[PDB]
C-alpha cells in the first residue's frame, strides 16, 4: 500500500540557527 | 548491473539539491552558507552542524529505499512559522526495469535550474523551516542506528489546497526518469 513518510524530528529552527550565526 | 551506483549518485545529488533549495528560498539566513563547487557549478551548502546532520540523516535513511527502487518521490516541504506547507520541491523518481558524463550533465541541469528558480517563484513568507517527505510502500534499521525515526506524514502536509504548479526540469534516460517541480499555494 502507498504511504508518505517523514522524519519524526524537525530540522533546526530558523531562530536557533540565527543565534548560532550571531554568537 | 548498475543500481547501487545509480542510488549512490542520486542520493548525493539530493543532498546537494536540498542545501541549494534552502539557500535560494531563504529558509535559513544566507550567512550560514559557504560557496562550494559541485557538478562543476557554484552551489551553496550550510555550515550549520546540526542542519547538516539533519540533512545527512534524512538522506542516509532514504538511501536504502533508493537502492532497491522503492522511492516514488522525495519532497522538500518548506513550512511557515505555523507549520503549514507554503512550498514543495517535488523530485519525482522512476527507475523502470529494463533493457556517466550523461548522468552528471543531466544532474547538473537540475542544480542549475534550482539556482535560478527565484526568477519563477512567488517569494515566501518570513519565519520558515522545512521537512522532507518520501512517497513509498509498506530502512527500519538505519532509523534505529541514527536515532532518527520516521513517522507517517500528516494529511495537512501531504495535501496542499489548490496548489499552483511550476515545473523546473525533466530528465528521461534509460536508467532514470526524474521530474523536478514546485508546488506553491495561492
Amino acid at each position: 500500500k502507498k504511504i508518505v513518510i517523514m522524519p519524526c524530528k524537525c530540522a533546526p529552527s530558523r531562530q536557533l540557527v540565527q543565534v548560532w550565526l550571531q554568537a | 548491473n548498475f543500481g547501487q551506483v545509480v542510488a549512490d549518485v542520486l542520493c548525493e545529488f539530493l543532498e546537494v539539491a536540498v542545501h541549494l533549495i534552502l539557500y535560494v528560498r531563504e529558509v535559513y539566513p544566507v550567512g550560514i552558507f559557504q560557496k562550494r563547487k559541485k557538478y562543476n557549478v557554484p552551489v551553496q551548502m550550510s555550515c550549520h552542524p546540526e542542519l547538516n546532520q539533519y540533512i545527512q540523516d534524512t538522506l542516509h535513511c532514504v538511501k536504502p529505499l533508493l537502492e532497491k527502487n522503492d522511492v516514488e518521490k522525495v519532497v522538500v516541504v518548506i513550512l511557515d512559522k505555523e507549520h503549514r506547507p507554503v512550498e514543495k520541491f517535488v523530485f519525482e523518481i522512476t527507475q523502470p526495469p529494463l533493457l556517466l558524463s550523461h548522468v552528471e550533465q543531466l544532474l547538473r541541469a537540475f542544480i542549475l535550474k534550482i539556482s535560478v528558480c527565484d526568477a519563477v517563484l512567488d517569494h515566501n513568507p518570513p519565519g520558515c523551516t522545512f521537512t522532507v517527505l518520501v512517497h513509498t510502500r509498506e530502512m527500519e534499521k538505519i532509523q534505529v542506528i541514527k536515532d532518527f525515526p520516521w513517522i507517517l506524514a500528516d494529511e495537512q502536509d501531504v495535501h496542499m489546497h489548490d496548489p499552483r504548479l511550476i515545473p523546473l526540469k525533466t530528465m528521461t534516460s534509460d536508467i532514470l526518469k526524474m521530474q523536478l517541480y514546485v508546488e506553491e499555494r495561492a
